[PDB]
């Protein structure tokens, strides 16, 4: 028949450089999954947390690594549903992008146009901007790279940085000890060894999911695969 | 890709056709090309040169050849430019002192060391050699050094500090003093310890020593 | 306060427990954080406790 | 004062962040001119002749 | 219920203006701060970014700077994530104006339909405003080089050397004393840019990954946008090391 | 009376008017004390858990 | 838990807390409580299985909305867990959903892509405190066409991911550990036996058991992949092999 | 040089924390570290402020 029920606004300005209900949904994502993403300079690699933690876990599709286009993939942290939106959005603009210049859409671009309806959604009353963060890969330019899309709708540009539990002491770990000029192998080994620094408990291969983008394509590693990596270094 | 590609069939063909006192004069000629390498990557290549040459270092014998060999790891271990890297060369370490050569080869091969480590590059590697001699140290009963290594690093690695490896150099100090028989030591290199290491995640040889 | 015994220690749940006479920057030097959610900590509490008491031999 | 003009002070106000010793300046002329300074660090804790502000002025 | 909660969103205070404008301006206080100043051949932005970290890839080179036209260019001052929004609504504005003009884009013309919906969304519709100040630098004939600042509250500026973000009021005299009205060229201002920047920041340490560097000259028929890349800008990071000696003398 | 001045208990008499004696200050006290009676169920060898945590208590 | 802070105007709007908690989402697990409706879910090779307890308030009923069981697309079948009300409506919606997919994708959907357009549609719901979430759960079972039989669960929020085994309802914590546990004993996967273990579950968790007409079992096996309900024959065979089962 | 500072309180408390944690150790010269882990806890807090809201104390 109709709806009313709030449409003043819900978020107020903090001083900051941030709103207060944005402010909170960091918190969130830091309460959400470990996710990992290391640029490896010859393609990146990105590693999430395969668990919602009732450890059984039947993975042969239902990933949180997901292929958007050809050479974009999404691993995130936080929220669920939130994240679903996001994946249905981005495949229409990648296809966007496609339509027109015949390549689909780079990193800084999809960043841009994603971030405008995270934005929305606090401006607004009786919505609540998501408690998703992304870590977005792509191949663009001649060069790999990875973008840090924060829940607010902010960016912060990184070759690394850790998401989910102890995410802030994640991003220091990272930040002295980023790695480029990895053979793919190798790839895999160092984000499997940054996974398990953020992720406690067990890994197994039903335990973490790990994707990979290079010049192939991004593709999901299979289960098998992760094994062998997690195995091999200490 | 060239240490494992060429290197690795080189020296075991080497060793395997023509008797152990013939190949020591192929392998002095093989470490001294692999200084420049043929490198595609410095970093895969030097993981693996660095492994290649650790063979050697587990024995440990007293060969004309050890003695030489081990001057190899260290402008390899400068170049290598990975943190995941230290680990893998530590372990190398750990196996050169369980068994034992001569107590001034072991100890001067690790002094050298961290010197290099300090001139070409970060504390971070510089760090990560400390360990090893210190550990050696107490065993050949130069203590007096033991306490002036471990004594001077702490400061300067404190501003660095979000990372694993550097527990280490703690944990194996308060061993030292302790037999020393300076509890106050000992007890300080406790306290930096435990503040240090967080939780467990680090490599099982890590964990092993924090417990 | 620098005595032979403990200086006051203290503990507060709530940010409207103190008041601003306790409050005032020039009282506290120091400032006691406590996390507790580690992994490790969780296997040492266990491995002790269970140690307290008696050893099964389905111990792990 | 009498001879500048301006009514002897009613509200001096010494604001900005501690930790650059404000307070200390106050305490050392206080001292000197031998009057008593004292603190209220927010609290009508140390009122205790009714124990409650806006009668802590009178 | 929702009828027993305040926010005073379009609905005026005792004050007799909005919380909610009056707000946007202190988050705009904590946030990287961007400069326009006016050069004899061109005009340039220098800016802050908002990212304070210690390693950034350099995904998007526009994190503060956007070049939105080949007439134009602006700066954040505020919060990265309405900046988003509002970057998508001026790539648009700035090509339609320019399909019908044929003539490059006026700065004032610019600023004014902007701000016009700055004010839209306090007034009505139930949204707050923008926590974003757009600092924009461009050229037409009829005024010549220009810098325009843009606010929340819909008010706007016409400039020659201004500065808007963090610390304001103290960036604004530091451009007018270095800089007078029609004084310093292109070249030598683009130095005078990155000094204010040192000096004013969130967080101390002036890097080629904290800054951003726009230049607007004309060129041989053209007039040309440009973000400079990293590697231009540590040319002007010792430049700027020059020009704190030539201010004082 | 030299001994006299500090702040502690003492007596006085109602109506033969004489501080007769000094007292400690330790006289005066209403309030229990458990050294370790009624244990906790907690003990720093009865953990091994909160080590980051075990420097900030052994200090204070 | 929290019941969260306000610093906005959080108390009945949907909007954050220090926690990352939706208000209106954590009163959407209260909605399932109230239901009583709770099912087990066991994934296989020979079939998916969905065993959950139908209400009985009196013994006048039809059973063609009494029933918990729903057809979300002839191949994949679903069932809500929760209260009732919330679960038509739910239902209502998706079907709607369900039925332009078919004008889209032309054919019968993966259970991948069903459980993912429910998800969107109950992000706008999640985002939302204008409409409040529908406090329901659904568990979506039916063979998925390459990879085989599939068991995914969606919350009222809409997370989805894939398990070995799944459960939802009054409490989702206890019924999923006590699955683990039938799990780690992997039985040999054919009909009769699949259909047990999840039967075996749903009675141990409550201690209450039932007859096989209390219960509605929907299976979408190998033989057929038209998502079928038992019906009080099929599934009474299971119940005289599982007494004689140890 | 580090600290950004912010209070009255965290002044001195440098200087508490260095002499705290050479007690700790039982050694009764003050080692260079000290300062060096006092300053660093403290400016910690300080610097993350201006990005997000904390304090010293709950």
């Amino acid at each position: 028949m109709a709806e009313r029920g709030y449409s003043f606004s819900l978020t107020t300005f903090s001083p900051s450089g941030k709103l207060v209900q944005i402010e909170y949904a960091l918190a969130a994502v830091a309460g959400g999954a470990p996710s990992v993403g290391i640029k490896a300079a010859n393609g990146v690699v990105l590693a999430t947390e395969k668990k919602q933690k009732s450890i059984l876990y039947d993975e042969r599709s239902v990933h949180k690594v997901e292929p958007i286009t050809k050479h974009i993939g999404l691993v995130y942290s936080g929220m669920g549903p939130d994240y679903r939106v996001l994946v249905h959005r981005a495949r229409k603009l990648a296809q966007q992008y496609y339509l027109v210049y015949q390549e689909p859409i780079p990193t800084a671009q999809l960043v841009q146009r994603v971030a405008s309806v995270m934005q929305e959604y606090t401006q607004s009353g009786g919505v609540r901007p998501f408690g998703v963060s992304l870590l977005i890969c792509g191949w663009n330019e001649g060069r790999p790279y990875l973008f840090q899309s924060d829940p607010s709708g902010a960016y912060f540009a990184w070759k690394a940085t850790a998401m989910g539990k102890n995410y802030v002491n994640g991003k220091t770990f990272l930040e002295k000890r980023y790695n480029e000029d990895l053979e793919l192998e190798d790839a895999i080994h160092t984000a499997i060894l940054t996974l398990k620094e953020s992720f406690e408990g067990q890994m197994t291969e039903d335990n973490i999911e790990v994707g990979i983008c290079n010049e192939a394509g991004f593709r999901r590693l299979t289960p098998t695969e992760v094994r062998d990596y997690l195995a091999a270094i200490a | 890709m060239a240490a494992a590609a060429v290197v690795e069939f080189q020296r075991a063909q080497s060793l395997l056709s023509t008797d152990r006192e013939a190949s020591i004069d192929i392998l002095h000629s093989i470490v001294k090309r692999d200084i420049q390498e043929n490198d595609e990557e410095a970093v895969q290549v030097k993981e693996q040169s660095i492994l290649e040459l650790g063979s050697l270092l587990a024995k440990t014998g007293q060969a004309a050849e050890l003695g030489g060999l081990l001057k190899y790891v260290r402008p390899f271990l400068n170049s290598i430019s990975k943190a995941k890297a230290a680990r893998l060369v530590r372990s190398l370490l750990d196996l050169f002192l369980d068994m034992e050569a001569a107590t001034g080869q072991e100890v001067e091969l690790c002094l050298e060391c961290i010197e290099w480590a300090k001139s070409e590059k970060r504390t971070f590697l510089r760090q990560a050699l400390e360990a090893r001699l210190v550990s050696l140290y107490f065993d050949t009963k130069r203590y007096q050094e033991a306490l002036h290594l471990g004594s001077q690093l702490l400061r300067e690695l404190k501003k660095m500090d979000d990372k694993a490896l550097l527990v280490e150099v703690q944990l194996l100090e308060s061993k030292t003093y302790h037999a020393l028989s300076n509890l106050p030591k000992a007890r300080a290199a406790l306290t930096s310890a435990r503040t240090t290491a967080n939780a467990i995640y680090c490599p099982p040889k890590l964990q092993a020593t924090l417990d | 306060d620098q005595n032979v015994n403990v200086k006051v220690i203290m503990a507060t749940n709530r940010a409207d427990t103190l008041d601003p006479a306790l409050l005032r920057p020039g009282r506290l030097d120091r400032k006691i954080e406590f996390p507790l959610p580690d992994r490790r900590q969780k296997r040492l509490i266990f491995s002790t406790i269970t140690s307290k008491m008696n050893l099964s031999e389905e111990v792990d | 004062f009498e001879a500048l003009g301006i009514a002897q002070p009613k509200g001096v106000l010494l604001y900005g962040p501690p930790g650059t010793g404000k307070t200390l300046l106050a305490r050392a002329v206080a001292h000197h001119t031998d009057c008593t300074f004292i603190r209220v660090s927010g609290s009508e804790l140390v009122q205790k002749f009714i124990g409650e502000g806006a009668r802590m002025v009178r | 219920m929702s009828r027993r909660y305040d926010s005073r969103t379009t609905i005026f205070s005792p004050e007799g203006r909005l919380y909610q404008v009056e707000y946007a301006m202190e988050a705009i206080g904590h946030a990287g701060t961007c400069l326009g100043i006016l050069a004899n051949d061109g005009v340039l932005l220098a800016a802050e970014r908002r990212n304070i970290h210690k390693l950034l890839d350099e995904v998007f080179f526009s994190e503060k700077i956007y070049k939105l036209n080949e007439d134009m260019a602006c700066s954040v001052a505020g919060i990265t994530s309405d900046a988003n929004v509002l970057t998508n609504e001026l790539r648009l504005i700035a090509q339609r104006y320019l399909l019908q003009y044929q003539e490059p884009i006026p700065c004032e013309q610019l600023v004014t339909a902007l701000c016009d919906i700055k004010q839209a969304y306090t007034q009505f519709g139930g949204k707050r405003p923008f926590g974003v100040s757009l600092l924009y630098i461009g050229w037409d004939k009829h005024y010549g080089f220009q810098l325009y600042q843009s606010d929340p509250s819909g008010n706007y500026g016409g400039w020659k050397a201004t500065c808007i973000g963090n610390n304001s009021a103290a960036a604004v005299s530091m451009l007018k004393q270095d800089y007078k009205e029609g004084e310093m060229t292109l070249k030598s201002a683009l130095a005078l840019a990155v000094k204010v920047l040192n000096k004013t920041m969130d967080v101390s340490k002036l890097s080629a990954e904290k800054v951003e560097i726009a230049t607007l000259t004309r060129e041989n028929g053209k007039t040309v946008i440009r973000v400079l890349k990293q590697k231009e800008v540590e040319q002007l990071i010792k430049k700027h090391e020059e020009e704190e000696a030539k201010a004082e003398r | 009376r030299e001994l006299l001045k500090p702040n502690a208990s003492v007596a006085l008499h109602k109506h033969s008017n004489a501080l007769v004696d000094v007292l400690p200050p330790e006289a005066d006290s209403s309030i229990m004390m458990l050294t370790s009676d009624q244990k906790p169920d907690v003990m720093y060898a009865d953990i091994g858990g909160m080590d980051i945590q075990k420097q900030e208590v052994r200090e204070a | 838990m929290s019941r969260g802070s306000s610093a906005g105007f959080d108390r009945h709007i949907t909007i954050f807390s220090p926690e990352g908690r939706l208000y209106q989402v954590e009163y959407a697990f209260k909605a399932i409580n109230q239901g009583g409706l709770t099912s087990v879910a066991v994934r296989g090779k020979d079939c998916a299985v969905i065993v959950t307890q139908k209400k009985v308030p009196d013994k006048l009923l039809d059973s063609s909305t009494v029933t918990h069981l729903f057809k979300i697309t002839e191949n994949i079948g679903c069932v809500m867990t929760g209260m009732t009300a919330d679960s038509r409506s739910q239902v209502q919606r998706a079907r709607y959903e369900a039925a332009n997919w078919k004008y889209k994708y032309g054919y019968e959907i993966p259970v991948d892509m069903l459980c993912k357009r429910i998800a969107d549609i109950s992000q706008v719901y999640t985002q939302n405190a204008e409409m409040r979430p529908l406090g329901c759960c659904m568990i979506l079972i039916g063979i998925d066409e390459e990879q085989g039989p599939q068991v995914y669960k969606c919350d009222p929020a809409g997370y989805y991911c894939g398990f070995k085994a799944t459960a939802a309802g009054v409490k989702q914590t206890e019924s999923t550990s006590f699955l683990e546990k039938k799990v780690k004993k992997k039985f040999d996967w054919t009909f009769e036996q699949t259909v047990e273990t999840a039967i075996t579950c749903l009675s141990t968790v409550l201690s209450i058991d039932f007859k096989p007409s209390e219960i509605e079992v929907g299976v979408v096996t190998v033989e057929n992949p038209k998502f079928r309900i038992l019906t009080e024959a099929e599934i009474d065979a299971h119940l005289v092999a599982l007494a004689e089962r140890d | 040089e580090l600290m950004p500072g912010a209070s009255g309180a965290e002044v001195k408390g440098v200087c508490t924390e260095a002499g705290m944690y050479a007690l700790r150790e039982r050694r009764v010269h003050v080692t260079q570290e000290d300062f060096e882990m006092a300053v660093a806890k403290v400016m910690q807090k300080d610097s993350e402020k201006n990005m997000s809201i904390k304090k010293l104390w709950k």
